[PDB]
């Protein structure tokens, strides 16, 4: 069973599913161990598990595949991947993996990986011989990112002024220097909205720290 | 003619064979669940029993 359907679903449907499976009182614990027990039960009565996430390699040698909604945090929902995959497919930290996984026996508690299917939205054959990040040659931005939507709403004028003051392109570094109380949150929200509406092909990521 | 002498050689050989059959049973019980292209013949056998 796929993982994302149970990850991004509301916890109420998970409670209903766990109560229908005839299990222990499920709603009394975290969402993490709830979905862990749900996956364990569905694997005990069902087929292989299908998981996905982002890979982190520790100083120990193995790897942990963590989901996006938990901000990639430790818990029962992580996926253990042996160093054998890191030696065969030559994995790296931050690799977006998605593939088949199995339940754990004694001595283990995390779902072990069985066979990778998609590595960073690409075939393992194409990803084997590739180019490193730091080995690339940086350059200046050439394709400008159009931030104007064209509707001219009450607040999109902000983005318009942005296009008037800071033409953003693919590969530019933007530093928003603003004291508190200044209204940058909705500014970044509108920027993200416009850049996803005008350029839906490029991936968009936001990070809220502290 | 009916009494045979044994030395360190075959004695150590028999001890190594005992260790080998122990670790062979271990790796066979472990291998009953293993699959293809998911391991190397290094961690399958444990050096501690030998
Ligand atoms: N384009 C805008 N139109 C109307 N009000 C705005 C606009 N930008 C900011 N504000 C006001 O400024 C305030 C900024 O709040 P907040 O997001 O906490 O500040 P900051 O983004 O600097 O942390 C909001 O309460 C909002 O009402
Ligand atoms: F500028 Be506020 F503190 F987000
Ligand atoms: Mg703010």
């Amino acid at each position: 069973m796929n993982l994302t359907e149970l990850k991004n679903t509301p916890v109420s449907e998970l409670i209903t599913l766990g109560e229908n499976m005839g299990l222990e009182n499920l709603a009394r614990m975290r969402k993490q161990d709830i979905i862990f027990a749900i996956l364990k039960q569905h694997a005990k009565s069902g087929e292989d598990i299908f998981g996905d996430g982002v890979l982190e390699i520790l100083q120990d040698g193995f790897g942990f595949l963590r989901s996006a909604d938990s901000s990639y945090l430790a818990g029962p929902d992580d996926i253990y991947v042996s160093p054998s995959q890191i030696r065969r497919f030559n994995l790296r930290t931050g690799d977006t993996i998605s593939g088949k996984i199995r339940p754990p026996k004694e001595g283990e508690r995390y779902f072990a990986l069985l066979k990778v299917n998609e590595v960073n939205f690409d075939k393992p054959e194409n990803a084997r011989n590739k180019i490193l990040f730091e080995n690339l040659t940086p350059l200046h931005a050439n394709s400008r990112l159009r931030m104007e939507r064209g509707n001219g709403s009450t607040e999109d004028l902000t983005a318009r002024v942005l296009d008037l003051a800071s033409p953003i392109g693919r590969g530019q570094r933007g530093l928003i220097v603003a004291p508190p109380k200044a209204g940058k949150t909705m500014l970044l929200q509108n920027i993200a909205q416009s850049i996803a509406y005008n350029h839906p092909d490029c991936v968009l990521m936001v990070l809220l720290i502290d | 003619g009916n009494r045979r002498i044994r030395s360190v050689g075959e004695m150590a050989e028999n001890q190594f064979r005992v260790g080998l059959v122990r670790v062979e049973r271990a790796v066979k019980e472990r291998l009953s669940l293993g699959d293809l292209d998911t391991l190397m013949p290094q961690d399958m056998i444990n050096a501690k029993p030998i």
